[PDB]
C-alpha cells in the first residue's frame, strides 16, 4: 500500500527528530564550536611566539592536530544533524503542481539553507563548484593540514633545502591552521544560529506545506 | 478571479484568509429561542466602549455579526438592512429569513465572478426568528451558505466548534445556552489569557431581539 | 486593489504611509463638549495664514481636520458637506453623526473594492454635537470607523496618542482639555522645538463650533 | 519552547552588538588601516632603494613580514566583526512568505555587501569562485608571500641559479608584497566605509524588517 | 495613478517634473492690489510675439499664469474661464476666488485618482480681486492649493522664491512691486542671460485687470 | 550619534575629493600615460633592430625595466585616485528601497565603470574571473616580465638549451613586454577619458541620488 | 500616454517622429495675405497628383496643409471643416482663426491623455484671414500652437525655418513672397535633386482664396 | 569648470578621427591582411612540400618569422585605431538616465562589436575568458610559435628523440602556424568589414545619441 | 564619402558570393566529405587488424597522416567559405534599432549557426569555450595525431617502457584518430547541409532584412 509506505517514512523522521536536532544545536552545538575556536586562538598565540628550526620539520604538533580533530569531530556531527533536518522536510514536500506552492517554497527555502550549510559552510563534497570554497577551513581539517605541512616538512629534510622563507612557511602553515580554524568556527556559528531562527519561524509550514478547506463546493 | 488549473478560486481562498484574523464570534439555537455571542478586540481605554458593535440588528427578528475586513462588512450589513426593508414592503413582512441571507450571499457570489471588483473580506453569521423558526446562518466570501444548530466565525472558529461539537445540546434553557456559549468561547483563547466582557444577544419565539446590557454580561463571566 | 495570499490589500496599507506623512491633529471630548487642534506644515512668511484651515467646519455643529493627500481631503470634506446638507433637508437635521461619518467611510470604502481607482490617501477626525451628545470619530484610508474619547492623525498620531493613553482624563473643563491638547501636541515635536500657533476649535452642547482666533491660541503657548 | 529558543538567539546577538561592531569601524578599524598603508609605503620605498644579490635570498627580510603579520591580524579582526553583524542579521529574517517583503530586501541586501566583504575583499576562502580574486591581496598574504619567495631562494641558492631576472624577481616579490598590501588596505578602506554607511542608513528594517498594523480587520 | 510602498503617486511626481521645464511666472500682492509677470522663452523673429500669452483673463477680475504642458494648460484655462462663468450666472457674482481655484484643482485632483486619464503637467498662479481682497493662489498637477502674499512657478521658481523670501515687502506701491518683481525674476537668469521682455498684468481694489503693453514693460528692463 | 558617524564620513570624502581625481586624470595622468608609451615604443624599436644571443641571457635589460616600473607606478596611482572615487559615491549610496532608484541607478552604473577599470583595466586583483583578462598587461606586469624571462634565461644559460627558437623567444619576451605597455596604455587612455566623461556627466546624482519635495501632503 | 520620469510623454515624442517624415510645407505673411506653399511626394506617375492635395481649404478664407498620417490629417481636416461651419452657423461668422485652431488642437490634446487611444500623427498648419487680419498658426501632435510670421512643417522643417530666418522679410509683395518660399524649399533638398512643381495657394485682405495652377507655379521654378 | 573638461575631450577625439580610421580600415587594412594572407599561403605551400630532418630543428626558419612578424605588427595597428573608436564613442555616452535610451542603446551596441574584435578577434588579453579563444591565433601569435618550436626543438636536439612522429610535428607546427595566419587573416577582414558597415549606417546616433526639441512645454 | 564606402563593401560580396559558396558544399564539398570518411574507414580497418610491437613505434604511418591532412585541407576549405557567407551577411547588418528587427533577427540567427559550424564543428579557435569541443576532432587534427603518437613513441622507444597497455594504446591512437575523422565527417556533413538548408530559405532577409513602403504618410 503507497499511503502505508509514505506513512511508515514519516512516522520515521517526525518533526519531533528535527526539533531535537535544533534543541541540541541552540545549546551543546554552538558551546562546542566556540570552545574549538578558543582552543585553536591559543594554540595560534603559542605559534606566534616560536621560533622555528628544523626540529619543528621533525615532529607534527599534537595541540595543532588536537584542535583539527576537534573541528572535524564537530562537522561529522552537523552534518549528520542537518541530514536529519533535510530527511523531515524533504519526506513531506507534496504532490508537485502549479499551484498552492507558498509552504512548499517555504519548504525549498529551508532546504537552501540547510544545503548552503553542509555543502559550502563545512565544505563536506570532494569538489568545489564554480562559486569557490567560501569557508576558511573545510570539514577535512586535519587532511588538508598534513598534506600541506608534509610537503615543507620534505623539502626541509631531504640535503635539507637553505630556503629562510621555506622554514617560516612551516610556522605559517601552523599558525594560519589555526587562523583558520578560528574563522570557520566563527562562520560556522552565524549559519547554525541562522538556520535555528529560520527552522522555528517555518516549521508548521516544513511539516505541512498545504492545509486543506474545500468550504466552495458540494 | 479566475480557475487555477485544480479549480479553485484562489482570490476568494485569499478573502477567506482576512475573515480568520477577525475576532471570534458564535451562534447557538436554543429552546424557542436563538443567541449570538461576539468577542471583541477593544484596545485602549481612548475608544468608546459602547460604539461600533460586533452584533447588528437587521430588523427587529433578525441580527448578524461578522468577521473580516470590517469596512467590507459595515457595506454588507447595509445592504442586508435595506434588503430586508424592501422584502418586508413588497409582502408585508419576512417570511424565511433564508432568503434574506442568499440575497446577501448573492451580492458576495457576484464580486468573485465579474472583473473589476474584489471579494468582500467578509464572513457573516445571522440569527433570528421567522415562520419556520429560530434559525442561524453563516456565510462566507465565496456566499456560500450553511444552516446550523451552532456556529463560530473569528480567529477562533476552530476551537469553538470543536469545543461545541462536543458540549453542544439542542433545546437548552437560554442560561445555559448562554454559560456554554460564553465557555466554548473562553476554550479558544490563548493560555493564561481572560474574557472581556462580550457582546451578548438572544431572541425567542414571539418576542423582538434583545440585547444584554453590561451587567447581565458579567453574571455570566 | 486585490488580496494578497495572507488577505492583506496592499494597496490600502500604501495609502495609509501617505497618511503617516501628513501634520499631527488631534480631537478630545471633554465636559459637554469636543475640541479639534492641528498643527501646520507652516513654511514662509510669503504663504497666507489666514487661508489655512486645517480645521473645516462640516456645519455649524460638525468640523473634521484631515492627514495625508491634500487634495483627496477636500474633496472628502466637500463630499462630507453635502452629505450633511442632503440628511438635513431630507430630515430637518442630522440626529446623529455617525450617519454621516459612515457615508464617508463608505465613499472611501468604494475606492478600495473597485477597479479603476485608487484609495484615497486620507484619514479624517470628525468631532461634533449631536442628539447623542458631543461626538469623536476617525476614518481611515480602508473606511474603518472608530468614536473615540480623544485620539490623533498624522505624523505625530503615536507620540500624541501615547501621550494622551498616560495623561487624558474625562469631563475636564474646555481650557484644561485645551492645556491638555496642546501639551500632546508639543510632546510630539523633535528635539529643541515649538510649535507655531496651531489651530483650535471647541464646540459645546447646546452652543455652535467656535474657531480660537491667533490671540486666543497664544494663551496656550 | 519554540519562541524561548529563538529570543534567546535575539538576546545574545542584539543591535547593540551590530552598532558596537560599526562604533570600532568608523574609528580604530580605519585608523589602524591607515597605519599599515603607512608602514607598506615605507617597506615599499626602502626596497626600491635597493640592489639585489644572493645574501638577499640567504635572509627573509623582517619588516615585511610585520607589515603583513600587521594586514593579517586587521583582516582577521574585521572577519570576525563582520560576522558579528552577519549573526545580527541572519537570526531575524522573518517567517518565509511571498508577501510584506521590503525589508527583508534591505537584510539580504546588506547581508550580500558584508558577505562581498568576507569573501571578495577579505579574500578568506579556501578557494576563490569564477568570479576570481578581485582583492589585490587576501587574508593569507603571509603564506602567499613566503611561499612565493622560498621557491625563489631556493632556485638561487641551490647549482644556485645564474638567470639575471630571477634576482630581480626576489626584488620584485618583495617590492609586489608591500604595493598589494597599499592597495589592499586602500580596497578594504572603501568596502568597511560602504559598510557603515548601509548599515547606519537600513539598521531599523535590518531589526524590524516588517512592522505590525492591522486596523482593516475586526 | 497607484501608491508606491512608501504612499507616493509617482505619476504625478512625474507631472511635477513636466511643470519644472516651463517658463518662470510669478505674482505678487502689493497695496490695494495684485500682479503677475511672466517671462517667456521668445525662439525666433519668425514668430508672432503677441499671441498665445503666457498670462490669460479668466475674467476681468481674474488672471491666470501656467506652466507646464501647454496643450493641458490651455484645456484648464478653457475649463476656469467656464466655470467662472457658471458661477457669475448662477450667483451674480464671483464672491470669493478661492472656489474658482478648488474647481479647477479639483478636475485635476480627478485626474490622479482614476485609471485611463493621465494627470495634467501643469501649475497655475491665479490672481485677481475678490469680496475679500486682492487674492493669490497656485495650484500643481495633484490638485494642491496654497495662498499666498508672492509665488512663483516654472524652471526658476526656486531662485525667484528665495528672492522673495528675502526682498519682499507687503503693501508696496504697483510701480515699487512690479521693480521687485523684475528683479526677482532677473536673479533667476543664468550666467549672463538677459531678460527679453516679460508679460505684466496687474488690478487693483475697484478696477478691472491691466495688461501692460511692451513700451511699458520696456521702462522696468 | 549614528547621523554624526555618517556626517563625518561624508565630510571627510566629499564631491571635491572625487572632482580632484577627475582633474588631475583629466591632465597630469593622460600626459603620464602617453610618456610611457611613447617610452615604450621606443623600447620596441631598439630591440626589433636587435640580434639576439647567450649574452641577452646574461643580463636583464634595464631600459625595458624602466618601462615596466614606470607603467607599474602610473597604474598604482591610477588604483588609489579610483578607489576615492568609489568611497565618495558608495558613502552616498542612501537607505534600500524598492522605489525612488533614479539615482541610486546612476551610482551603481558609475560604480561599475571605476569597477572595471580597477579590476580588468589595471587587473589589479591575485586571480581573474571567468571574464579572463581583458587587458594587454595589468598591474603586476614587473613580475610577469621577469618570471617569463626568468624562465628562458635558467633554460639557455643551463648545459645550455640548443634551441634556435628559445633565443629568439628570449627576444621575442623582450619585444612583447613592450608591446603590451603601449596597447595597455592606449585601452588605460580610453577607460581613463570615458570614466572622466561618465562623472562629470552624472556628478549630481551622485552626490544626491534622491531629492526631497513632499509636496502632497499636510 | 503616460508621463516618463523626466516628465516627458513618449507616444507624443513618437506621433512626432511620423510628423518628421512628411513632405515639406510651409507658410508665411506678406504684404496685406498669407500663402501656403507645400512640397509633395509624386511616388508613381500612375497617381492623379490633381486629387489628395496637400492644401485643404478650411472655409473660403482659412486653408491648411499637414504633415504626417494622411488619414489622420484627413480626419482633422473634416473635424475643422465641420467646427468651422458650427462657428459660422452659431455667431453668423467666424471672427477669430485662433478659436478654430484652438478647438483642432483640444481635440488632439485630447487624445495624449486618455487611455485607450492613441495620438493623432499630424501638424498642420493654417493661414487665413480674419477680423484680426491675415493669421498663420501651426499645431502639432500634442495640440501645442504658436502664431508666426513664416514657419513649415515635415522633413525639411529645420532647413526651411534656416534659411526664412535668414532671408524672411515682412511685407513682401506677393510675387516676391512666393520666390522666395520656393528658395526657401529648394534649400531644404539638400542633394543635387529638382523641385518638381509643388502646390501654392494664397489670400489677401478683401478677398477669397486662390489656388495657383499648374502653370502659373511653373513661372517660379 | 567641468563643462570645459567634456569640451576638451570630445574636441580631442572627434567624428573624423573615428571616420579618419574607417576610411583606412577600408583601404590599406583590407590590403595589408590580403597581402599577409597571401605570404602566408605561399610559405604553407612550402613546408608542405618539405621532408624535415634534424637540421630543421638547429633553424627557425625566417619566413616563417616574417609572416607572423607582420600579422603582429598589422593586428598592433588595427588594435591602435579601433581604441581610437572607442574613445570617440565612448566620450559621449549621456547622462545616464531610465529613458531616452534608443541612441544609448547604438552606443553600446557598436562599442561591442569593437570590443568583441580587439578581445576575440585579435586576442589582445592576457587570458581568455571562459568564452575560450575563438580566434585561430591572437596577438601574441609569434611568441606562440617560438614557445611552441622551441619545446619540440630542444626534445629532438638532446640524446635527442628517436620518435619519427616528433619530427613531423615540427613539420606541422610549421604548417599549422601558417595555416593560422590564413584563417585569422580571413576571420580579421570579416569582423573589419562588418565594423565598417555597422559605423558608417550608425554614425550620427554614435556622436549625438540624443536630440533636443522639447515643444511641448512653456 | 560614406554611402559609397558602403556600396563598395557590398558590390564586392553580394549574394553571388554567398550562393555559389553554397553550391559549392552542396555538391563537392559533400563528396568530398563522403571520401574522406571512406578513407578513413579503410584505414581504420587496417589498423584493427594489426598486431602491433616497437616496429610501429619507429615509423609514423604515412597512410593516417594522408587520410588527416585531406581532413584538414576539407576544414581550412570549408572555414574560408564560411567566412565568405559571414562576410555578406554582415556588411548589410542594417541601423541598430529597437523596431523593424524581424529580418535582422534572420540575419543574427544564420550568423550564429555559421559560427557553429566555424567555431565548434570545425574546432578552429586556439582555445575552446567553457561549451566544451563537442566536435570528435578539429582542424588542427594533424598535430593532435602526432603530439599524441610522438608521446607514445618516446616512451617506447626510450630503455624503452615494458608496460603492455602503452603498447596497445600506441594501436589505439592510431585506430582512434580514423575513428574521429568517420565521426567528424558524418557531424560536419549534417552541419554543412543543415547550413544550406538555412541559407536557401532565408536569403531574401539575409540580404534585404528591412523592406520599405511607407504609404502611411505624406
Amino acid at each position: 500500500k503507497r499511503a502505508a509506505l509514505i506513512q511508515n517514512l514519516r512516522d520515521s523522521y517526525t518533526e519531533t527528530s528535527s526539533f531535537a536536532v535544533i534543541e541540541e544545536w541552540a545549546a551543546g552545538t554552538l558551546q562546542e564550536i566556540e570552545g574549538i575556536a578558543k582552543a585553536a586562538a591559543e594554540a595560534h598565540g603559542v605559534i606566534r611566539n616560536s621560533t622555528y628550526g628544523r626540529a619543528q620539520a621533525e615532529k607534527s604538533p599534537e595541540q595543532l592536530l588536537g584542535v583539527l580533530q576537534r573541528y572535524q569531530d564537530l562537522c561529522h556531527n552537523v552534518y549528520c544533524q542537518a541530514e536529519t533536518i533535510r530527511t523531515v522536510i524533504a519526506i513531506r514536500i507534496p504532490e508537485h503542481k502549479e499551484e498552492d506552492n507558498l509552504g512548499v517554497a517555504v519548504q525549498h527555502a529551508v532546504l537552501k539553507i540547510i544545503d548552503e550549510l553542509e555543502i559550502k559552510t563545512l565544505g563536506s563534497g570532494e569538489k568545489s563548484g564554480s562559486g569557490g570554497a567560501p569557508t576558511p577551513i573545510g570539514m577535512y581539517a586535519l587532511r588538508e593540514y598534513l598534506s600541506a605541512r608534509s610537503t615543507v616538512e620534505d623539502k626541509l629534510l631531504g640535503g635539507g633545502s637553505q630556503s629562510p622563507s621555506l622554514l617560516l612557511e612551516l610556522r605559517q602553515i601552523d599558525a594560519d591552521f589555526m587562523l583558520k580554524v578560528e574563522l570557520a568556527t566563527t562562520h560556522l556559528s552565524t549559519m547554525v544560529r541562522a538556520v535555528i531562527n529560520a527552522y522555528l519561524l517555518n516549521w508548521k509550514k516544513l511539516i505541512q506545506p498545504r492545509t486543506g478547506s474545500d468550504h466552495m463546493v458540494s | 478571479t479566475v480557475f487555477s488549473p485544480d479549480g479553485r478560486l484562489f482570490q476568494v481562498e485569499y478573502a477567506r484568509e482576512a475573515v480568520k484574523k477577525g475576532s471570534t464570534a458564535l451562534g447557538m439555537k436554543f429552546a424557542n429561542g436563538v443567541l449570538l455571542i461576539s468577542d471583541k478586540k477593544v484596545r485602549s481605554r481612548l475608544i468608546e466602549q459602547n460604539s461600533i458593535e460586533k452584533i447588528q440588528l437587521i430588523d427587529d427578528y433578525v441580527a448578524a455579526v461578522t468577521s473580516g475586513l470590517v469596512a467590507d462588512a459595515r457595506v454588507l450589513v447595509d445592504f442586508a438592512r435595506i434588503s430586508a426593508q424592501q422584502e418586508k414592503v413588497t409582502y408585508g413582512s419576512l417570511v424565511n429569513i433564508e432568503n434574506l441571507v442568499k440575497r446577501v450571499a448573492d451580492q458576495m457570489q457576484q464580486y468573485t465572478q465579474y472583473g473589476g471588483v474584489r471579494p468582500y473580506g467578509v464572513s457573516l453569521i445571522f440569527a433570528g426568528i421567522d415562520q419556520i423558526g429560530p434559525r442561524l446562518f453563516d456565510c462566507d466570501p465565496a456566499g456560500t451558505i450553511n444552516e446550523y444548530k451552532a456556529t463560530a466565525i473569528g480567529s477562533g472558529k476552530d476551537a469553538v466548534v470543536s469545543f461545541l461539537e462536543r458540549e453542544y445540546k439542542e433545546n437548552l434553557p437560554e442560561k445555559e445556552a448562554v454559560t456554554l456559549g460564553i465557555k466554548a468561547l473562553k476554550s479558544s483563547l490563548e493560555e493564561g489569557e481572560e474574557l472581556k466582557a462580550p457582546e451578548i444577544a438572544s431572541i425567542t419565539v414571539g418576542n423582538k431581539y434583545r440585547i444584554y446590557d453590561q451587567e447581565e454580561v458579567k453574571k455570566f463571566l
